[PDB]
């Protein structure tokens, strides 16, 4: 029920021991050189 | 008022924005309030 102006699909892969990585306010070698997500980001992390 | 350390550049320093932002939002609510007492003693000591 919600309507938006763009939707990002941003895709990768990775472990299990490191989707935790992959959230807002994180830290680690994921979110420090390869992926950070923003502080406010407003969206769902999705994998399987 | 509930935070780590009452010096700003402490918090900033010894943590990450993603809990430096909540030790400093309750530093700021503690200050605002204070702020608030002393100008409305004010308010009413300049009315007497």
């Amino acid at each position: 029920d919600l309507c938006f102006t763009n939707v990002y699909a941003d895709s990768f892969v990775i472990r299990g021991d490191e989707v935790r990585q992959i959230a807002p306010g994180q830290t680690g070698k994921i979110a420090d050189y390869n992926y950070k997500l923003p502080d406010d980001f407003t969206g769902c992390v999705i994998a399987w | 008022f509930g935070a780590i350390s009452s010096v700003l550049n402490d918090i900033l320093s010894r943590l990450d924005p993603p809990e430096a932002e909540v030790q400093i939002d309750r530093l700021i609510t503690g200050r605002l309030q204070s702020l608030q007492t002393y100008v409305t003693q004010q308010l009413i000591r300049a009315a007497e």
